[PDB]
RNA sequence: GACGGUGGCCAUGGAAGUCGGUAUCCGCUAAGGAGUGUGUAACAACUCACCUGCCAAAUGGACUAGCCCUGAAAAUGGAUGA
């Protein structure tokens, strides 16, 4: 029992692949959480910050924490490149008959303010959404409906995302 | 209580939701307003041209537009005006909220408003009038004075006034 | 055995053999497309002077009655074999019955498998045919012949009575097209007497 | 393209009853796998529509 | 338990005559002729005089019982092919593609191109009593007509099946040639 | 046939039997859920509950446990001894 307690976990034969499947876990999720490019902001993949983190030469440790592990990696970016680091916001436009469906969808999904829907015209709705989760939400309002919905930007940052530095 | 009249050359057959303060947090259908040649303005005093006190957010009532005016009429619903003349006051933005009804005695409104909707309701008149619309809201009660259907089964008001209102 | 399960014949019956004898002049009817909304709009008138009442062949019960009634229940005309009835009973107006007894009717499109009225005339000619349609009645068993400039068979003649099913490829003739040409409805078969019958003719005056 | 050539159509591939065990058609009005793979079980499901 | 006796009864119009022997029916009729043997069946068929024919089984028990029902139904419907034969309505459903139809008349055959967009030529034999032509009235169908049953109803089921979309998802193409109507006269 | 009050109350672009929280009585009858469902701007339309028409005599269910079948896949060829 002291030894459990009072003593630190050791690694056994799968040692070297529970650290570098770890340090290799770890790059593949704490770089990639709300990064936005250059030039009317967009979002991307996560092989882009793959190259782009090895780029910037980051050595990853794990005793600090993994948000502020998050908060630590855009720092060197936003310090080197053009990155923006807040959220964004959205103003979808759908039709009112087909779109309903897509509405309840992402209305547990995400935030929504503006729910301004008609009749005759259309539904616009803005939204508050980080900077990386509108690829998704770009392809998922039509892949269900089955026509053409449109994106149209409302702002590009918002605090209360990672701008809080929690 | 506005007037009923003989249908008119033409008549536009509309159907509406409010009779308060129509389209308050927007609660009439803006689908059934401009699918009939009518402006949006228009349409909302329609909802108060017919009844302006005592109208409800689930309705059958019916307005109707002799060459388009507004002719003080009442084709309206037989349910409206007898859950309105409890707690009497109904607008739109006490409609947001639930309400217990009055128990003040209804049962010489119930012979009027029993055929606001139409002329003979198919019913069996003098002895049952008052176990069709007495029980027709199991919520609250008339009047907490009597109890229904027992001591208002032939107990009744109104040889002359039971298919023709005032 | 009976007189038991859901909706029972014992709470009927205290209607279905008590108050079938006291009543003078009965209206046997037909029941064999009449709805609830057309029927409903009947029950009113014949609820002042009488009733609309009937057990449906519930009605071999009533052979307890017929000690001194003498009521035949199969020796009269129509001997109730093939048919659905609703008798009409009445109490003030037992003369003047027939007359808003054969006004409320309606004329609609019938369809497969009903009991087919005396008077089905079979949508035809050139208002009762579009040139879209024939395509339907293309179908068919029956080849066509040009009378009048269209793909039509003319039969305006009545061919079908009570007691003969109308063909399922029928029914979309009568539905689609807007030809409604017999405003059916109910149908009295004998004029009934306690006992013997009134009148033994047809009246749907 | 009339809708009751599409019903016709559904009527003989598409409105069939699907056992669970046994991934094989049955008529919709079925209760049994008729096949001995299931054990003739009477556990089955529609086939699922399209939208 | 096998009970002591169950039979049915046929009814032979008066145009029609039964010539069986031993377990073997052959109807004939003013259309023509057909017969079918029913050696699978410990059975007395059993005509009385002329317009009964009797299928009969001393105790049975049940795939015995259940026997005597199907084999007097298959009689009727020998009989009733006879009299006025089936014939059958079949249509063509598809979604973009026109399907054509070829049929010629030596074997009686059908063949199906452009199913599908498919360059393959669906030429199907039909069974050896049927015949089938094209319906100038109604668009797109093709009536089968013959004298039996199991011949008729075999014949749409084979021009059925070899009219699917294969490797594709059943529920939405539905092209095919399927059996719409099932009259007699 | 499956009707009315009624599109029950509430809630909302719109929710009218049929997305949901609550009640669940009546007229007329043989028979009506303030609705078992499909769909829709919600309807409409089709549909099931329950009754009734043809019919002619036995019908339906929840179990029990005998045999049998599914469960039940392994390497040489194969073993109720054949």
């Amino acid at each position: 029992k002291q030894i459990l307690t009072k003593g630190e976990v050791q690694v056994s034969d799968k040692e070297r692949h529970t650290q570098l499947e770890q340090m290799f876990r770890d790059i593949a999720t704490i770089v990639a959480d709300k990064c936005v490019n250059p030039e009317t902001k967009r979002p991307y993949t996560v092989i882009l910050i793959e190259r782009a983190m090895k780029d910037i030469h980051y050595s990853v440790k794990t005793n600090k924490s993994t948000k502020q592990q998050a908060l630590e990696v855009i720092k060197q970016l936003k310090e080197k490149m053009k990155i923006e680091r807040a959220h964004m916001r959205l103003r979808f436009i759908l039709p009112v008959n087909e779109g309903k469906k897509l509405k309840e969808k992402l209305k547990p999904l995400i935030k929504v303010i503006e729910s301004e829907d008609y009749g005759q015209q259309l539904e616009i709705v803005c939204l508050i959404d980080p900077g990386c989760f509108r690829e998704i939400d770009e392809l998922i309002k039509k892949e269900t409906k089955g026509k053409g919905s449109l994106e149209v930007l409302n702002l590009k940052d918002v605090e209360e995302g990672d701008e809080k530095f929690e | 209580m506005p007037p009923k009249v003989d249908p008119s050359e033409k008549v536009e057959v509309f159907l509406r939701v409010c009779g308060g303060e129509a389209g308050a947090m927007s609660t009439l259908a803006p689908k059934l307003g401009p699918l009939g040649v009518s402006p949006k303005k228009v349409g909302d005093d329609i909802a108060k041209a017919t009844q302006p006190w005592k109208g409800m957010k689930v309705s059958v009532k019916l307005t109707i537009q002799n060459r388009i005016a507004v002719p003080e009429v009442l084709p309206s619903a037989s349910a409206l005006v007898i859950k309105a003349l409890k707690e009497p006051p109904r607008d739109r933005k006490k409609e947001k909220n639930i309400k217990h009804n009055g128990n003040i005695p209804l049962e010489e409104i119930c012979k009027i408003a029993k055929t606001m909707r139409f002329k003979s309701l198919a019913v069996d008149f003098k002895g049952s009038v008052l176990e069709i619309l007495g029980t027709a809201h199991s919520v609250g009660c008339k009047v907490n004075g009597k109890s229904p259907r027992d001591i208002q089964a032939g107990i009744q008001s109104g040889e002359i006034e039971v298919v023709e209102p005032k | 055995m009976s007189g038991a399960g859901s909706k029972r014949k014992n709470v009927f019956i205290e209607k279905a053999t008590k108050l079938f004898t006291t009543y003078d002049k009965m209206i046997v009817a037909e029941a064999d497309f009449v709805g609830s909304s057309q029927l409903q709009k009947i029950r009113k008138s014949i609820r002042g002077i009488g009733a609309v009442l009937m057990g449906k062949k519930t009605m071999i019960r009533k052979v307890i009655r017929d000690l001194a009634d003498s009521k035949p229940e199969l020796d009269a005309l129509n001997t109730y074999l093939k048919q659905n009835t609703c008798i009409i009973f009445c109490k003030d107006n037992i003369a003047e019955v027939k007359r808003v007894i054969n006004t409320q009717r309606v004329g609609a499109p019938a369809k497969a498998g009903v009991f087919a009225p005396n008077d089905v005339i079979i949508p035809a000619g050139p208002t009762g045919m579009e040139p879209t349609q024939t395509s339907f009645l293309q179908d068919l068993k029956i080849a066509t012949k040009i009378n009048r400039g269209q793909i039509d068979i003319v039969n305006e003649v009545h061919i079908i009575k009570t007691g003969q099913k109308v063909g399922a490829s029928e029914a979309t003739l009568l539905q689609k097209l807007n030809i409604k040409p017999f405003t059916y409805g109910l149908e009295p078969k004998i004029i009934y007497d306690a006992g013997a019958c009134y009148s033994p003719s047809i009246s749907e005056e | 393209i009339e809708p009751s050539l599409v019903i016709l159509a559904r009527k003989y591939k598409c409105d069939k009853m699907i056992c669970r065990k046994c991934y094989a058609r049955l008529h919709p009005r079925a209760v049994n796998c008729r096949k001995k793979k299931c054990g003739h079980s009477n556990n089955l499901r529609p086939k699922k529509k399209l939208l | 338990m096998k009970v002591i006796n169950s039979s049915r009864k046929v009814q032979i119009p008066e145009n029609v005559t039964v010539d069986v022997k031993g377990r073997s029916v052959k109807v004939t009729g003013p259309r023509g002729t057909l017969s079918k043997s029913f050696d699978h069946a410990s059975v007395d068929i059993n005509l009385v005089g002329k317009k009964e024919l009797t299928v009969d089984l001393w105790f049975g028990n049940r795939k015995q019982i259940a026997c005597i029902k199907t084999i007097t139904s298959i009689i009727e419907n020998m009989i009733t092919g006879v009299t006025k034969g089936y014939e059958y309505k079949m249509r063509f459903v598809y979604a973009h593609f026109p399907i054509n139809v070829a049929v010629t008349d030596g074997g009686r055959v059908v063949e199906i191109r452009n199913f599908f967009g498919e360059k393959i030529v669906r030429r199907i034999e039909l069974l050896d009593g049927i015949t089938c032509y094209r319906n100038e009235k109604a668009k797109d169908e093709i009536v089968l007509t013959g004298n039996s049953l199991e011949l008729l109803s075999q014949s749409c089921a084979t021009i059925q099946l070899r009219s699917a979309i294969k490797y594709k998802d059943v529920r939405k193409f539905l092209d095919g040639i399927y059996v719409s109507e099932r009259n007699v006269l």
